[PDB]
């Protein structure tokens, strides 16, 4: 029955081959070992297309399901680590770190998140959440001599292992309210009473579900992890470690708690009406680009919950598609921050000022991924937000879309401010790259994976809204397996 | 545990035989007798520990015939 | 013969909560770290009282014998004899944590008592090393194979974050603009 | 209910062997009259490889006891657990972790 | 006050078992240097374990100057309580067992893991520089030889279909000497025997400091009754580890029909009163004939090998005894 | 591999076997020792 | 001892771990105070397995995986403190507030 | 109380020093595993020997002299009586000249047998320590016959030769010993030359070249193991 975890066991083989080549060959292997992880992750995507037409089996004695939604969220998490290896092939190879030991942790957090999206038992959720979270503490402090990644490794551990203890306390009561029954469909037939034990079991699990996605009372690690961590890790913790948290929020709250359902549509409303506020107004007074993109992803996590709390077939399909186009924006925004940080140091805003005549592939690249996050037409993040507010307006929720619109205008102001300080600043107002840009080459080690990692996202940013009718049918067909 | 029948066979009467055996053939015993000699002490040790300060192995006084 | 299972419960339940206050409130951290074995042994005493003979024998091995030895090495490595005792650092935010911890405790006790549990009067543990091992290879198989992937990653990561950089500490590898060795290239700068 | 058999003598023997030091140190109590260790990270590194391998041993003890009542498919599956954690062992030798 | 009869009869044979192993150390190690050994006390040295331990009581067990007080005293009481609790496993005799725990060769490896903390809270608390260097080294030696020793017991638990130490030695009682586990596990026994010797014996231990990497080890600042627990508590584990060799691999209380000639390590005639008590106590204790061969071996193996340094002591446990411990477990399985 | 650890160890598993029987054959010899209060040694 | 008295023991063992998670000033005492939380979710878990679903223990299997995660989270967890101590030569959680705003 | 700092750790080797070569004090300092500095504090056994010798006659000084090289003994009495017998021109009888050579070569055998005991214990094997003092008591009882003491304090060398001639059953008692001991020199050579652990403790350990071992001022089997072949008996 183990043909359904075949996308992950191509990554577990690939986890060992890119590790064993590090011990055998030893940093002469980094010339070829990043391209084997690409054909392992791409080989993991390529074998779900035989599995997409399969009739959604429940394998491994009820501990793992292979439904249509579990095939979808296993696609984005492998694709985000596909986009990260395209960035990190020069970045961490420029730090002086061994490149084989970085990918062995990153392709373990990838297999962690692929096993959350299809998990069905209370123990397999927790272990798969742990191996994504344990590998995420090691990546954020991986540079190990920075005095910023050291203090960002520890801020993520004393909250992550804390919230993995709150999450276990809600998993344990959920085993205790039912008479045993650690599987998630076996739970929901056993508890229906909506007592006080079920509510404490509900808030304690969405203190760990809504920590990966950084809802705003639990958002505190994200702006302090994201400016300390190495930047390709940040590119995975904003797309991969959020699609993994948004996949758990649908596999848990629609399976374990369908009896209590007016409450986790009300708690996630207060996480939605408050992460759109504090994600967007606090990103105004941020100087660093890696800290501006930190408060964006808190606020961009607030737009996804608008499709979550409404509870319709167009509701969940609107939050699946918005993550599908959010992968084409943060991996094209963080590609350009990396590409700017490798050429010159201190990649912060008010040092981008004076571009557009020195590296105009970056400036055209970074603009269409920052403008689309603010939702201007015709890019992907305009068509992504329209289907949110078409989903919010369909069934109640007249005030959730309106808060998602007055704060979609404040989001315009801090994305434009980078686009202002790239294309409108005259050649008498540039601070760095005052003839200090390195006279661009795209010929060194790993720069050509970065150039193909940016062009295939900017093309996938601008054209994903015009060509959205394939993706709207791929996503609406993944929702009929959600109760 | 037997009260006084089989206990005295282990504690007293057989370890008193070994102490006669230990005095006679200890330094003049062969390479095979010496390894068997260490086994009876490592087996009757709670017996041989009782009658320990009653027997003294000090050598007999010589006669000075010269 | 049954009251000696109640007296040994409350003598173990008071062995943990006086040691759990010891690992938190005590003024010295080595006396705090050694009492953590008192928590882990006394909790292992409760697992035998709850008919969990294997989970107790697996807890003295890991928590007392491996984790607590890992804690004690990681405290003899950092003493440095510089405590600096700045106790009134900024504010009295150690009383605000005493309200949330007392708040969660009074919250959980109201949940525990009033919730009807469906406790069964059947005899447990038919040799719970045989029915715990027929779970590892039928139902809990994929968490058992992922525990191997988690532990291998936890050895790759914990070695490269704690080992000594005696390979090449002064290594200027390359450059477009300057980057220090084993550091992220975004240099710190204040606007 | 307490359906463990054989633990009646474990609580008595826990107290009596605990009364071996506390009474003998009291039986002796009535009869008697530039400080640096160097921070060398090998005491941590030898103990980390213990925790990863003290947990591997725990996971194989339900397998070893209930082996000859499970079969071959539970031996292929239990070989993946050993063969992966061998790669953890080769990683510790090669990266000079347990060198001392 | 120990109203269990089996629990007092075990505490004596765990007490006289020490004084055998102390006396056997001072006579085997004096035989291999061609000297007498301790004469002049008892008959021929029998009261040398009594009198060496009785003088440790009558000395001023004084502390050093600036030391921790509660961890100095609790130092030896964590080394010796789990090696005294784990005598509850060993079932010497056919008609004797103290407690039939449903595990117990896993409870022994669990309880033997607490002893690195006892070398840590004694090396730290004695509070000089050469006991932290010796305490952190003695703690990092029971760490490395513990995973090989726990995988030797994994193999002999695969063959035995359980962890109950009566059910292990009952699988070797059907053919006497043909079904001892040494003949079926000849490579997992040396893994047990080298690792058990490297956790309690006196060849791979830094306490005699003739090499001067430290001052005198971690038990340098200890005296008196506390030192008697580090000294007469090391042979408690030498006997128990030698007992569990002769319980797991070599069959405890298992042997064929005794009706033989006079060459059976006994007297001369067939049916004497001297062989009926050399049989009936052997029908009570058969294992401490076998268990005092490895104590005889571990003392004799001390003078056979050279003193291997700590740089090559942990290059034996991790790099040799653990990979052999793995491939023995697969070979004990099918593969 | 699986074809080395049972042949790269017999290089010293049999050196102790020719070191054990040497030291065990010191026990067969007569203990050369001069017990003082009972066998005093005659001076020159 | 019934089922209820194990849970109030586990609910009290949790909240001493919370109080150490927030108040403790040593960087290592927060790691020991995390381990108290990962025992209170074990004492809750076996106690839910003895009185509920006693015949097939699904809790004592789930009690095994919590120990192996927390042993792997404290092996990772002390590697981080030992990377900080080589850069910042103290362990003081009121000294790691340099990523302020 | 002890703290764990990142400085080089300095340890004191102690003048207690449980070994058989006297009392040094080495303040050696460690850098993890490799030592980086080491000062010897010596003079713990300075009993004022050059100040004694200004207030003694010669025959009052020969009991004092076998305490400098007290492993040897009469290697030091040879130098003391050779101070005025090589200066006043006192002729030595040739039988005494061949008697001295027997004693000085019996001392060098007893000299290398005291070095070898503690040295083999330092590098490994601990049980050949007791089988080597057993070979040393044969040389003691040979000195005990001719001279009235075992290894030191034997006023045997005089300014005019030697003190007294040998005993009666003496030359046939070397021929027992000095033809029994020579199979055992080839026994101690096979402990270290074979058994490839002890050569993994001595190959390259404490190396010095020829030109620095002559410059530092070295003699005897520290100089001759530096490839110098300077022996003062031939020179």
């Amino acid at each position: 029955n183990a043909g359904t975890i075949l996308p992950e066991t191509i990554l577990i083989v690939t986890l060992l081959v890119v590790l064993l080549a590090d011990l055998i060959q030893g940093r002469q292997a980094d010339r070829w070992t990043p391209y084997f992880a690409i054909v392992g992750l791409g080989g993991a995507i390529a074998t779900m297309i035989p599995l997409w037409t399969q009739p959604a089996t429940i394998s491994f004695f009820g501990s793992f399901i292979s439904d249509h939604l579990s095939l979808f969220f296993r696609g984005l998490i492998a694709l985000s680590a596909l986009g990260t290896i395209l960035m990190s092939i020069r970045y961490v190879e420029q730090t002086g770190s061994s490149l084989g030991e970085f990918m062995t942790i990153l392709l373990t957090a990838t297999v962690g998140g692929m096993f959350i999206a299809g998990a069905q038992e209370l123990v397999f959720i927790f272990v798969a959440l742990e191996t994504l979270s344990i590998a995420s503490y090691l990546l954020t402090g991986y540079t190990k001599r920075d005095s910023r990644s050291n203090e960002a490794a520890l801020k993520y551990l004393l909250i992550g292992a804390a919230s993995s203890a709150i999450f276990l306390y809600g998993s344990s009561l959920l085993y205790g309210l039912s008479g045993g029954h650690t599987q998630l469909p076996a739970i929901a037939q056993a508890l229906s009473s909506e007592s006080l034990g079920l509510v404490v079991a509900l808030v304690f699990v969405i203190a760990g579900i809504s920590f990966k996605i950084s809802a705003v009372p639990f958002h505190q690690w994200t702006p302090d992890v994201y400016e300390g961590a190495p930047t390709p890790v940040v590119a995975f913790l904003s797309v991969g470690s959020k699609a993994a948290g948004f996949a758990l929020a649908i596999r848990f709250l629609t399976l374990a708690f369908p009896s209590v359902t007016d409450q986790w549509q009300l708690i996630f409303t207060v996480l939605a009406i408050l992460s759109m506020i504090l994600g967007n107004v606090v990103a105004l007074a941020q100087t660093s680009m890696k800290r501006m993109l930190a408060y964006s992803s808190i606020g961009q996590a607030g737009f996804v919950m608008i499709g979550f709390v409404v509870g319709t077939e167009a509701g969940y399909a609107s939050m699946l598609f918005y993550l599908l186009v959010y992968l084409f924006m943060n991996l094209g925004a963080f590609t350009c921050v990396i590409l700017f940080s490798l050429r010159t140091g201190t990649d912060q805003i008010s040092e981008y000022a004076g571009l557009y005549q020195k590296d105009p592939l970056l400036t055209l690249g970074l603009s269409l991924c920052l403008l689309s996050l603010g939702g201007i037409p015709p890019l992907a993040g305009f068509f992504g937000k329209i289907y949110l507010f078409w989903a919010g307006w369909q069934a109640g929720a007249y005030g959730l879309v309106l808060l998602g619109l007055l704060t979609s205008v404040i989001s315009i102001y801090y994305y434009i401010r980078v686009v202002k300080m790239m294309v409108v600043k005259e050649p008498q107002e540039m601070s760095e790259a005052v003839r200090n840009y390195p006279e661009v080459s795209w010929s060194s080690f790993g720069l050509r994976p970065l150039q193909v990692g940016l062009v295939m996202t900017v093309i996938a940013t601008s054209l994903a809204g015009i060509l959205a009718n394939p993706l709207f049918n791929l996503v609406n067909t993944a929702v009929w397996d959600v109760p | 545990g037997v009260y006084g029948a089989l206990a005295g066979l282990y504690l007293l009467v057989v370890p008193a035989i070994v102490y006669a055996y230990l005095n006679a053939r200890w330094y003049v015993a062969s390479s095979f007798e010496r390894a068997f000699m260490y086994f009876l002490v490592t087996f009757f040790f709670p017996g041989l520990l009782l009658l320990a300060p009653f027997i003294n192995f000090r050598p007999q006084p010589r006669s000075l015939n010269s | 013969a049954t009251l000696t299972q109640t007296i040994t419960f409350f003598a173990l339940a008071a062995a943990v909560i006086i040691a759990a206050l010891g690992v938190v409130l005590l003024d010295n951290v080595v006396y705090s770290a050694f009492l953590l074995g008192g928590v882990f042994l006394s909790i292992a005493g409760l697992y035998i009282l709850m008919n969990a003979d294997f989970v107790s024998a697996a807890q003295i091995l890991i928590y007392v014998g491996a984790v607590n030895v890992l804690i004690l090495f990681a405290i003899m490595l950092v003493n440095k004899r510089e405590t600096y005792t700045p106790v009134p650092g900024r504010w009295l935010r150690q009383g605000g944590a005493a309200v949330v911890s007392l708040g969660v405790f009074a919250l959980l006790t109201k949940m525990i008592l009033q919730t009807p549990w469906q406790l069964s009067s059947v005899p447990p543990t038919p040799d719970s090393i045989t029915t715990i091992g027929q779970h590892f290879f039928s139902d809990f198989l994929l968490p058992f194979e992922l525990a191997s992937v988690l532990l291998l990653m936890a050895l790759i990561g914990a070695v490269v974050l704690a080992r000594r950089e005696l390979v090449l500490e002064p290594e200027p590898i390359l450059g477009e603009e300057v980057v220090p060795p084993l550091e992220l290239p975004e240099r710190p700068r204040e606007p | 209910v307490f359906v463990l058999s054989g633990y009646e003598y474990f609580l008595g023997f826990l107290i009596i062997c605990s009364l071996v030091p506390v009474l003998a140190l009291a039986a002796s109590a009535l009869l008697r009259p530039g400080a640096w260790i160097q921070f060398n990270v090998r005491y941590y590194m030898f103990a980390l490889v213990f925790v990863i391998f003290d947990v591997e041993t725990v996971f194989l003890y339900p397998w070893a006891v209930a082996f000859h009542q499970l079969g071959l498919l539970a031996f292929i599956e239990a070989l993946i657990f050993i063969a992966i954690l061998v790669v953890a062992l080769v990683y510790a030798w090669r990266k000079r972790a347990l060198e001392w | 006050l120990w109203l269990p009869l089996p629990m007092l009869m075990m505490l004596i044979v765990a007490t006289v078992g020490v004084l055998v192993a102390v006396w056997l150390e001072r006579k085997i190690s004096a035989a291999v240097q061609q000297r007498i050994g301790p004469e002049y006390i008892g008959p021929l040295g029998i009261l040398a374990p009594l009198a060496d331990g009785l003088k440790l009581i009558f000395k001023e067990d004084v502390l050093p100057a600036n030391s921790d007080r509660w961890l100095f005293t609790l130092g030896p009481a964590v080394v010796v309580i789990p090696v005294f609790l784990s005598y509850i496993i060993v079932p010497f005799g056919q008609n004797l067992l103290i407690s039939n725990l449903a595990m117990g060769v896993f409870l022994w490896i669990a309880l033997s893991s607490i002893a690195p903390i006892g070398l840590l809270m004694a090396g730290y608390a004695s509070n000089n520089k050469y006991s932290l260097l010796g305490g952190l080294r003695a703690a990092a030696q029971s760490i490395s030889y513990e995973i090989p020793l726990a995988l030797a017991v994994l193999a002999v638990a695969m063959m035995s279909n359980g962890l109950g130490t009566v059910e292990i030695v009952e699988q070797q009682s059907q053919y006497g000497i043909l079904s001892w586990n040494v003949w079926r596990q000849p490579i997992g026994f040396l893994v047990f025997w080298i690792a058990a010797l490297a956790e309690c014996e006196r060849l791979p231990f830094d306490l005699p400091e003739a090499e001067e990497e430290l001052v005198a080890g971690y038990q340098t600042e200890y005296a008196g009754m506390k030192f008697a627990l580090f000294y007469l508590g090391a042979y408690v584990n030498l006997v128990l580890s030698a007992l569990l060799v002769s319980v797991l691999y070599f069959g405890g209380w298992s042997f064929p029909i005794p009706l033989e000639t006079i060459a059976n390590l006994l007297g001369v005639s067939e049916t004497n009163p001297f062989l009926q008590i050399a049989f009936a106590v052997l029908g009570i204790t058969m294992t401490l004939i076998k268990a005092y061969f490895f104590v005889f071996l571990a003392i004799l193996l001390r003078w056979t090998v050279p003193r291997v340094r700590i740089d090559q002591l942990l290059d034996l446990g991790w790099k040799f005894l653990l990979p052999v411990g793995l491939v023995n477990l697969l070979l004990t399985a099918g593969l | 591999q699986i074809t080395n650890y049972a042949k790269e160890a017999v290089q010293s598993a049999k050196y102790i076997g020719q070191g054990l029987s040497v030291t065990f054959d010191h026990m067969r010899r007569r203990p050369i020792t001069v017990q003082y209060p009972y066998e005093k040694l005659i001076p020159s | 001892m019934q089922l209820t008295y194990v849970l109030i023991l586990a609910a009290l063992l949790f909240c001493i771990g919370i109080y150490g998670l927030v108040t403790s000033r040593n960087a290592v005492r927060v790691l020991m105070s995390i381990e108290l939380l990962l025992n209170a979710v074990n004492l809750n878990l076996i106690g839910f397995a003895n009185y509920l679903d006693g015949q097939q223990i699904k809790g004592q299997v789930f009690a095994v995986f919590v120990i192996t995660v927390a042993a792997a989270e404290a092996a990772v967890g002390l590697a981080i403190i030992l990377a900080i101590y080589r850069n910042r030569d103290t362990v003081d959680m009121e000294k790691f507030n340099l990523l302020k705003w | 109380k002890i703290e764990t700092r990142t400085e080089p750790m300095v340890i004191n080797m102690g003048p207690h020093h449980p070994s058989m070569h006297g009392v040094l004090r080495l303040m050696v300092t460690l850098d993890g595993e490799d030592v980086i500095d080491c000062e010897p504090v010596i003079g713990y056994l300075h009993r004022g020997m050059e100040k004694i010798a200004e207030n003694r006659t010669n025959i009052m000084f020969i009991p004092y002299v076998s305490r400098w090289d007290y492993a040897a003994g009469m290697f030091n009495e040879a130098v003391t009586v050779n101070a005025p017998e090589k200066l006043a021109g006192i002729p030595v009888p040739k039988r005494a000249s061949y008697i001295r050579v027997i004693m000085l070569e019996l001392n060098r055998i007893a000299n290398h047998l005291l070095w070898l005991g503690p040295f083999l214990a330092d590098v490994g094997a601990q049980t050949p320590f007791f089988y080597i003092f057993r070979e040393r008591e044969y040389i003691y009882d040979l000195f005990e016959a001719a001279t009235g003491m075992r290894f030191i304090n034997n006023n045997y060398f005089r300014i005019g030769g030697v003190a007294a001639d040998l005993t009666y059953g003496w030359v046939t008692k070397c021929r027992d010993f000095c033809d029994y001991f020579l199979p055992k020199v080839d026994e101690y050579e096979r402990l270290i030359t074979n058994n490839p652990i002890f050569v993994r403790r001595l190959q390259g350990v404490g190396k010095i070249s020829r030109e620095e071992a002559i410059n530092w001022g070295l003699s005897g089997p520290m100089l001759r193991a530096s490839g110098v072949k300077w022996d003062l008996r031939k020179v």
